[PDB]
């Protein structure tokens, strides 16, 4: 290049991220998917359609491990996923080399927060086109955040991104409680799950991990279809 | 609608789009060509056509079955000058892969390289997005064959069948109904159907000479590419 | 006009407006003409004045001892560009210990323009270098342009109104190859004074005169010794 | 307009204006066209002078890269010149490290990338030439190449370039090529461009003439122009 | 070239212009009349207009070259008493990126300068003086060159 | 360690000791000293163990791809240029006698040498290693100008028989291998 | 509004330096005279406050012993070029054991006369008179922004210098001599400028070869005021 190093991002004269504001948008426009945190674990579940039955569904995958206790899902463009994805895996690795032992969940929203954030300052790159949910079983109680394209991240006990993620908010709202098991919860995440879903719900049009105080485990379309029962 | 410069450069829409690279896949349009893949029970087949107007033109300076290994074929669409520079990054990570990690490549592993990289040809905003389709194909062990598609958006995904170039949606018409309905694939299965879908779409009933024909197959690994003798073989075959 | 301001910029016709400008920014500079017999080449420069009492500012400058130059348009780039040139003289001067041929030494110099009229950010160099000298094989006359167009020619003029100057050429070409030095520059000299207003020639302030020859290293002359070159001369018609 | 100013950005439809310009700024030069015959190569181009303009012989656009390789340049000449530079620099890379000539493929294949990477930013723009590449083997024969604006690149057994370029190729494909010896081609083109431009447009013209092959020995040099005269004595007999 | 237009303007523009089309080409064909168009910019246009049968030759206009000029100023210095010492190869060669209008009005102001004089004949000064009229100089101190 | 190398008509033949010491430890009985850069070109080497290992991967990593890129068969005197180029560039840090040969379509059978030095020569038959400096006349008054590919291997078989025999270091067991147009024959002797 | 600051007209000149040239129009006048017998030179202060210091603004600045300067524009940024120019010739004389000439120097200077740009600023907005004696007897250059260097033997720039240059042609000869060109001089002076002639004004700036040094205590020109 030439080292132009100029943002592209400025304030509003309101004093407002215009182009934030536009990526929060094609985050919205992407698939729906939620997460539980339930008194054992975490569970991840996503809204997988192939948009043609030529397609394959072993192929591409969206629950992803990063660590053996640690999940992470998405919700935006899937491309700018596996970027950052990588990132992840790198940053987590240096960790454990400097101090030989799992990093802590909270670690990492910390440092990919951080390069999301400061990648959103820099110059001549939009920001992201796509939130994160990651989930845990560091130290007995399980951990489940969000991050954004603003860089920005909560604790959530439980919610969900991608389209009407308002009214599967609600419906989060009023279905979940305090406390419940992994299996239950996986229930009323398929639940809110068909409560936007298409029409036939089978093991590919979804795809489920979970964290256990155990570890961290993806959800296979065999138990997938062997849970289908009971739908909803 | 245009706000600012997303008509100009890679960023977001206020719809939260961006002009460019959707741009860019009817770029791949002007090629005026169409190309085939078909993924069979032990075997993989690839198929397109060429123009040549010239008789000064040379023949097998037109070729786009670009071999890439001794057991990966692929090919391309779009415009020559992407889809060349494509090429030497295509082998240039391939031969990185062997002497970093001793054994073959992986098929899909090269496919995402090569999706990673043309990320930042979007990514950045001070970069040209690269305008070509790619198409690979290769056998696995454990796996057997295998197809995939990289686009100057920067993604991919596996197949069973596919086509590209200028008639997607008809080629993909007759092999969603065609492969569908319980088909069992043998090589010439595979290869018939490849030269009559694209027959048909085209409604051609082409001299041997104008298509080309890659293939690769569980007995002989190596990349191959048919000859004009045996692909008329295959043409008369399915001419009853 | 909007696509007219850079130079990465094309033209919708195919013609980058800026190297058309620079090639304007020669156009304002003084005359001067060169050309070469079969065994010599001279080469005369017109000189201007800001005012009376300020001096003529000067044109020919000395290179190497069978190099000659010119210049017109502007001067930053003129001494630029000499500097790279009296660089280069002595560097094959050091490593092989002979002169430079002139010809590669030219394409030199268009290689060293070429990377500025493409990168962006970077104006062309308004200059009219005209060169002289000999290789192994005798004189040589190129003329240069903010194009980087080397070209090998017999004889040519660039500045105010060579249109004109050009034209004397031509009809007494042929003579330009057995007249020696004594009416071969007075030859040329004839050719300055059309272009100019027909009451002020040449008087001993405004010419300078680059000569090479054989025997001869390049020589410049100056308003002191040019005034035996300035004599036996036929007044303007009318 | 609003879109062609970049190198880096698509067009609504999908292309690049700035590329669309540079072509057909090329298409406004002189003619220059090449050939091959069975045991080598021929050039030949026209100039013209305009009224003296130079001593005759100068800056001819006939270039030579390597001892066996030969130019074709045509459009813009500096930027002609940087690029046979860049070929001459390459070939001696490739001589420096595998200590052997340079297959016309590779280095065609080698320049092409360099033009390509002059089409994907907004620093550069792309270049204002086209040429050939003339070369010739004991152990491969007669290659000709040709390489556009855009960066596309590959053989033929003739082609041309400049404003008379389609008129041009057409009694081009008149001649046999398989069997005909270079010496006869020579000859040949003369009457090709010799019933080209004429009068009321520019003035007299030039011929010159590039000329490799088996009878030079792999070597490339110039036609013996003068010498034995037969192109214009046979590029006259045309008058009627 | 239609699009998206709002409530003025091209909502009768593109109706008279598709009677032309339809009143040209097509429907009932004649061969009693032929149709000569000229314009400036041509990408304005729709492809209906330069289909190949509503329009079918297209001829561009380059301006002129050397002896296009030359000779242009030849012909309208055929009505001037001309002093006959006047090159128009130099007259061209000197006239750069000019039209026919250009080098005609150039032949135009040459007649009323040598009239501020009141001589009869021209002179190639005269010319060049004309020159620098049609040029348009602006200014004077740019003296910093050569 | 002892290396052998010869070239005939049909194509050329290589062969060596398969003995690997340490000071004046036997730190391996067999070891393949010969490496299949290419379907038809093999290099033996000699002298340093990590050098010769690494030279020979990355050589075989450039020649890889390039070859790759040519769409054709390599060059036996590319490989050995590649060779004198690493070698050459890093003489002050290698310890390395490299012998590159094999069979050419364009050429036939080709045999280059490759000295510590970094020059390049190719030769009738070549031969290095240790114990190479006690087979210089016997391998001269043994050979005769157009033997047949056998008599090649009984030639190199007495050859590394008798260096094997004298020296202290070379020893182990012999491996042998035959290149021409064909393939590539390889296998292992006693006696 | 925001084109290139490297790019030329379209009629061909240039677009900012063009502008730079306009700069040194605003700026205080000056005038200097070679003689045979030696170099002058004179410039109006332009006091604005009697709280104003005059000493403290300054026009005439020492390169070298024998080597004078004028300014006129943008001062801090003529400050730079005054530095590197006392510098260059310095690594001259420790270098060589010679003076450097008068005119070698402002080569010197004039070199990054035009040398801004965006790898590896904008050009300058200042004009300068130099003076000296050297081997070729007294010596008077004149520059500019745009790097034109030239020789002059009696020049005269400011915001008057048009009129200046204009009646100093009238009153100029080449066999002037030193208190008749200083005299001279300041009659253009108060014929220039506006506020009355006085101690505080102006300034002169004397080199002669006997003279070696410039040497313009005041009082002198009070001296000289009454004898005008």
């Amino acid at each position: 290049e030439r080292g132009y190093s100029f943002s592209l991002t400025t304030f509003s004269p309101s004093g407002k991220l215009v182009q934030i504001e536009y990526a929060l948008a094609a985050v919205a426009g992407g698939a729906p998917s939620v997460g539980i945190k339930a008194a054992n674990g975490v569970v991840l579940a996503t809204e997988k359609k192939q948009k043609s039955i030529l397609y394959d569904e072993r192929s591409v995958h969206k629950v992803e491990p990063i660590t053996k206790h640690i999940g992470l899902v998405y919700s935006g463009m899937g491309p700018d996923y596996r970027v950052l994805v990588h990132r992840a895996r790198k940053l987590a690795q240096q960790y454990y080399l400097v101090y030989q032992e799992p990093i802590p969940t909270a670690q990492l929203v910390q440092r990919v927060a951080s390069v999301m954030q400061e990648y959103t300052q820099s110059g001549g790159v939009r920001p992201f086109g796509v939130s994160l949910l990651i989930c845990g079983w560091n130290e007995g109680r399980p951990y489940l955040f969000q991050s954004d394209p603003s860089g920005a991240y909560f604790a959530w006990k439980a919610t969900a991104m991608g389209k009407n993620y308002v009214n599967g908010k609600t419906f989060l709202e009023k279905r979940y409680n305090e406390d419940l098991e992994l299996e239950d919860a996986i229930h009323t995440a398929i639940l809110t799950l068909k409560e936007s879903f298409e029409g036939q719900m089978t093991e590919d049009n979804i795809e489920v991990g979970i964290c256990n105080e155990a570890g961290f485990r993806r959800l296979t379309p065999t138990e997938v279809k062997d849970y289908l029962a009971a739908i909803a | 609608s245009s706000a600012g410069f997303d008509r100009h450069i890679t960023i977001f829409s206020p719809e939260g789009r961006l002009y460019q690279v959707e741009y860019a896949f009817k770029a791949i349009n002007q090629g005026g060509l169409t190309s085939v893949a078909v993924r069979g029970k032990d075997c993989a087949v690839i198929v397109t056509q060429k123009k040549v107007p010239d008789k000064l033109l040379d023949s097998s300076t037109v070729t786009h079955l670009f071999k890439i290994t001794e057991n990966i074929g692929c090919v391309m669409t779009g415009m020559t000058a992407d889809s060349r520079s494509q090429v030497q990054r295509a082998r240039y990570e391939a031969a990185n892969w062997k002497y970093k990690y001793g054994y073959e490549i992986p098929v899909d592993m090269l496919c995402k390289r090569i999706a990673d990289i043309s990320q930042v040809y979007t990514q950045n905003a001070e970069m040209r997005p690269l305008g070509c389709c790619m198409i690979l194909i290769g056998i696995d062990e454990e796996q057997g064959p295998q197809v995939y598609k990289c686009d100057p958006a920067g993604y991919y995904c596996g197949f069973k069948a596919t086509a590209a170039g200028v008639k997607q949606t008809e080629s993909t018409s007759f092999l969603e109904k065609k492969v569908k309905k319980k088909f069992d694939w043998t090589f010439e299965q595979t290869v018939e159907t490849a030269i009559t879908c694209l027959s048909t779409v085209l409604s051609i009933d082409f001299k041997p000479s104008e298509i080309e024909v890659g293939v690769v197959t569980v007995e002989n690994p190596k990349f191959r590419i048919l000859t004009e003798a045996e692909i008329d073989a295959h043409l008369v075959a399915l001419a009853e | 006009n909007q696509y007219d301001n850079d130079v990465t910029v094309w033209s919708p016709q195919g013609r980058i407006h800026q190297i058309e400008y620079a090639m304007e920014a020669v156009k304002q500079g003084s005359a001067t003409v060169g050309l070469k017999s079969k065994t010599h080449a001279v080469l005369v420069a017109l000189k201007r004045a800001q005012s009376e009492l300020a001096a003529h500012q000067k044109k020919i400058l000395h290179v190497d001892n069978h190099i000659g130059i010119s210049i017109a348009g502007l001067t930053a780039d003129a001494r630029l560009l000499c500097n790279f040139m009296r660089q280069e003289c002595l560097d094959s001067r050091f490593v092989f210990d002979r002169p430079l041929p002139v010809s590669r030494l030219v394409s030199l110099i268009g290689s060293k323009t070429q990377i500025p009229t493409q990168r962006y950010g970077r104006r062309p160099y308004g200059v009219g270098l005209l060169i002289a000298g000999y290789d192994d094989m005798g004189p040589h006359i190129f003329q240069t342009c903010p194009s980087a167009n080397y070209f090998d020619c017999r004889a040519m003029s660039i500045g105010a109104r060579s249109q004109s100057a050009r034209t004397y050429l031509e009809r007494h070409m042929s003579e330009f190859m057995e007249c020696n030095l004594n009416e071969l520059v007075k030859h040329g000299l004839r050719a300055l004074r059309e272009t100019l207003p027909a009451e002020q020639d040449l008087t001993t302030k405004n010419v300078s005169i680059g000569i090479v020859g054989k025997d001869l290293e390049f020589t410049i002359y100056d308003d002191d010794d040019v005034s035996p070159f300035l004599e036996g001369l036929e007044e303007r018609p009318q | 307009t609003g879109y062609d100013l970049s190198a880096s950005t698509f067009s609504p439809d999908g292309r690049v204006f700035q590329v669309e310009y540079a072509m057909k700024a090329v298409e406004n030069s002189s003619t220059a066209i090449g050939i091959r015959c069975k045991d080598g190569v021929v050039f030949g181009v026209e100039k013209l002078v305009l009224s003296k303009l130079y001593e005759e012989g100068s800056n001819k656009r006939l270039f030579n890269v390597d001892r066996h390789v030969g130019m074709a340049v045509a459009g813009l000449l500096a930027d002609a010149r940087s690029l046979a530079d860049i070929a001459r620099e390459e070939a001696s890379n490739f001589r420096s490290n595998f200590g052997y000539n340079i297959p016309l493929k590779h280095l065609a294949d080698r320049v092409a990338m360099y033009v390509h990477a002059y089409t994907l930013y907004s620093a550069v723009r792309p270049f204002g030439c086209s040429f050939m590449l003339g070369s010739y083997s004991v152990n491969d024969g007669a290659q000709l190449y040709m390489i556009d604006p855009s960066g596309v690149s590959y053989g033929y057994w003739g082609c041309a370039i400049g404003k008379a370029r389609q008129a041009a190729k057409t009694e081009i494909e008149k001649l046999q090529m398989k069997e005909m010896t270079c010496r006869d081609i020579v000859k040949e083109v003369a009457k090709i461009i010799y019933i080209v431009h004429d009068e009321v447009k520019d003035k007299a013209f030039e011929l010159e003439l590039s000329w490799v092959g088996e009878l030079t020995n792999g070597r490339h040099e110039i036609v013996p122009k003068d010498i034995r005269e037969e192109a214009e004595k046979y590029a006259k007999e045309s008058l009627k | 070239k239609r699009f998206d237009s709002e409530k003025a303007g091209d909502r009768e523009v593109q109706r008279t212009m598709l009677e032309l089309l339809n009143q040209l080409d097509g429907f009932q064909p004649n061969t009693q009349v032929k149709v000569i168009a000229a314009t400036n910019r041509v990408d304005i246009l729709d492809p209906a207009l330069l289909r190949s049968g509503r329009l079918d030759r297209k001829i561009e206009f380059p301006m002129p070259n050397e002896e296009a000029r030359a000779r242009i100023m030849q012909i309208h210095s055929r009505k001037m008493n001309v002093s006959p010492d006047v090159n128009y190869e130099e007259l061209a060669r000197c006239t750069d990126d000019f039209n026919g209008a250009q080098c005609k009005a150039v032949c135009v102001e040459a007649g009323m300068i040598a009239l501020r004089r009141g001589a009869t004949e021209l002179t190639h000064e005269d010319y060049m003086e004309g020159i620098l009229e049609v040029q348009a100089k602006k200014k004077a101190n740019l003296q910093y060159y050569a | 360690t002892t290396i052998m190398a010869v070239q005939f008509d049909g194509g050329v033949v290589l062969g060596a000791d398969s003995r690997t010491t340490t000071g004046s430890y036997i730190a391996n009985r067999v070891t393949d000293k010969l490496t299949p850069i290419h379907d038809r070109i093999f290099c033996c080497r000699s002298g340093s163990a990590a050098d010769t290992q690494a030279v020979a991967d990355a050589v075989t990593y450039q020649l890889g791809f390039h070859s790759i890129e040519l769409n054709e068969p390599p060059l036996v005197h590319t490989a050995a240029s590649l060779f004198k180029e690493m070698c050459y560039r890093y003489r002050e840090d290698l310890m390395a006698g490299i012998i590159i040969a094999g069979w050419d379509p364009q050429e036939g059978g080709q045999v280059y040498s490759v000295p510590m030095g970094g020059m390049m020569v190719r030769q009738s038959f070549a031969i290095g290693g240790s114990g190479s400096s006690y087979i210089y006349g016997y391998v001269d008054a043994t050979y005769r100008e157009g033997m047949t590919k056998e008599e090649c291997l009984q030639f190199t078989a007495n050859a590394l028989a008798l260096a094997m025999e004298r020296d202290g270091s070379s020893g182990g067991v012999i491996r042998l291998a035959a290149i021409a147009e064909s393939g590539v024959e390889r296998q292992v002797l006693l006696g | 509004y925001d084109r290139g600051v490297n790019t030329f007209s379209p009629e061909g000149r240039l677009f900012q330096v063009e502008y730079a040239i306009e700069a040194i129009k605003l700026g205080s006048t000056a005038i200097g005279i070679q003689t045979s017998e030696g170099v002058c030179l004179a410039v109006e202060k332009r006091i604005t406050s009697p709280l104003m210091e005059p000493s403290s603004i300054e026009k005439i600045v020492e390169i070298d012993a024998h080597i004078g300067c004028a300014m006129s524009g943008l001062i801090a940024d003529a400050k730079t070029l005054i530095d590197k120019a006392r510098v260059e010739t310095q690594n001259h004389w420790f270098t060589y054991n010679e003076t450097m000439t008068v005119e070698s120097v402002t080569q010197a200077v004039s070199n990054l006369a035009l040398q801004f740009g965006e790898e590896d600023s904008r050009p300058f907005g200042v004009a300068l008179l130099f003076g000296g004696v050297d081997e070729k007897g007294p010596q008077l250059f004149h520059m500019d922004p745009s790097g034109t260097f030239v020789q002059c033997d009696a020049r005269a720039i400011g915001s008057a210098s048009e009129g200046a240059q204009s009646s100093l042609q009238e009153v100029y000869h080449k066999s002037m001599t030193l208190k008749e060109a200083i005299k001279s001089s300041l009659i253009i002076l108060k014929q220039v400028m506006e506020e009355k002639l006085n101690a505080t004004n102006i300034e002169l700036a004397t080199v002669q070869p006997g003279q070696n040094f410039h040497m313009f205590t005041k009082e002198e020109l009070e001296e000289v005021i009454k004898d005008i």
